């Protein structure tokens, strides 16, 4: 009923705004800067996660017809978005540290395309993490009265060492990394006059951190609830504390309402970069 | 969006001493250069402490900060009549941790000596 037409809504919105960014920045391709062209990769790690809300979005109205091979792929897709994101954005962050702190860049005056090949790393990690649910996922009918549904599908053994893997790694290394290198960002920058010598080098400095930063806080409020929902799952799985069996469904609508979160997060970014910054 | 407060210029007999207080307010985050002009600096100071010069002050006057009240004092000893000019406070600050920095001149004051 509802969740087709918001699913739709959502699926034009976003596709809407993240090819208009896609273009403008793409028009002038052929010289960007480091930050530019993060952007425009994390942009083009999210038009595909756009492009797969219909699917979801027939599944939500009737049941899942397409077949196993697109539920891989649609899963695959979910879960390598938040690991491009959280990668670029390490990445990004790192490079405004050793912007603002060491003052040593090397991405523009050092190797032509040291950033092509960071990315291409990123995505190839993204694509070696996201192997384990291109081969655990299928369409099984499960024989629930006509109610084939994308779930996956463990021998139960390794599930806990897979969602663990899961977090450890993408909620662990690009959170350590950009909270070191903003609290050393923050800490240089409230106590130093000029960055650089300039008045015209050291403004347009603190504007791009302006708008990184706040597209990294974006970033955190939308995917935190997820992992923290996956961790207390991962917790509870591991016979800690508050296993009672009547928190389950509890469980399953927070992970459907984060999932629905993490879905806008792609609507959201394109306005973000559209009203500061303009 | 600064209020420059200047204090101290008045009459005064040849041969004695001044002292003139400069002091900001505002909405300012941080302050970090001070000094005083007649369009030639006569002597400057910054958050540091490090204190410079012009080429016509013999060390003979001194310059101090307060950043507790963020007020500067520049205090001139054995003045002579040809000291009798126009002296204008100056102060950079920046009003925000990501804005641009940028100074601000004061109205002014008039010094007479004899
Ligand atoms: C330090 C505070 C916080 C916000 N921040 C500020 N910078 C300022 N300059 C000011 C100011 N008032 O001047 N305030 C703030 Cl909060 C810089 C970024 N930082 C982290 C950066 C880390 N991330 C956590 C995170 C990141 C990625 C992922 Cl995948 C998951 C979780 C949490 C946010
Ligand atoms: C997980 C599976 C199903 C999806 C397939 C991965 C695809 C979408 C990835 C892998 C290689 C990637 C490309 C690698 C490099 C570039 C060059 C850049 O200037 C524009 C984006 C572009 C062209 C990337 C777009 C996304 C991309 C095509």
């Amino acid at each position: 009923a509802f969740l087709p037409a918001l699913y739709s809504l959502l699926f034009l919105l976003g596709l809407l705004g993240n090819g208009a960014v896609a273009a403008v920045l793409l028009s002038r391709r052929t010289a960007l800067s480091s930050t530019d062209t993060f952007l425009l990769h994390l942009a083009v790690a999210d038009t595909l996660l756009v492009l797969t809300l219909p699917l979801w979005a027939v599944d939500a109205a009737v049941q899942w017809v397409f077949g196993s091979g697109l539920c891989k792929v649609a899963g695959a897709l979910f879960n390598i978005n938040f690991y491009a994101g959280a990668l670029l954005l390490a990445c990004i962050s790192f490079d405004r540290y050793l912007n603002i702190v060491h003052a040593t860049q090397l991405y523009r005056r050092g190797p032509p395309a040291r950033v092509t090949l960071t990315c291409l790393a990123v995505w190839g990690l993204c694509l070696l993490f996201a192997l384990p649910d291109f081969i655990f996922l299928s369409a099984h009918h499960d024989e629930r009265l006509n109610a084939t549904h994308c779930q996956y599908n463990f021998p139960q053994v390794g599930r806990t060492a897979l969602r663990v893997l899961q977090l450890v790694a993408g909620f662990l290394l690009p959170l350590l990394v950009m909270a070191y290198c903003y609290a050393h960002i923050l800490a240089r920058l409230k106590s130093v006059r000029l960055l650089s010598g300039s008045r015209e080098k050291d403004r347009n400095l603190r504007r791009i951190t302006r708008l990184v930063v706040v597209v990294v806080v974006a970033f955190a409020l939308c995917w935190t609830p997820y992992h923290l929902v996956v961790l207390v799952d991962i917790l509870m799985d591991l016979g800690a504390l508050a296993r009672n069996c009547g928190r389950e469904s509890r469980v399953d609508v927070a992970k459907s309402v984060t999932s629905g979160l993490g879905y806008m997060h792609c609507c959201l970014n394109p306005l973000l970069y559209a009203f500061v910054g303009v | 969006q600064v209020q420059l407060q200047e204090s101290g210029g008045g009459l005064v007999q040849a041969g004695e001493s001044l002292r003139l207080s400069c002091a900001a307010s505002g909405t300012i985050f941080r302050l970090y250069d001070m000094g005083w002009y007649r369009r030639e600096l006569v002597a400057s100071i910054t958050s540091g402490g490090s204190t410079k010069y012009g080429d016509s002050v013999k060390g003979r006057f001194t310059i101090s900060r307060d950043n507790a009240k963020n007020t500067v004092y520049l205090q001139m000893s054995s003045l002579k009549p040809e000291d009798t000019a126009v002296y204008y406070c100056n102060a950079e600050y920046r009003t925000g941790i990501w804005e641009e920095l940028l100074d601000g001149w004061g109205q002014g004051t008039q010094v007479t000596v004899s």
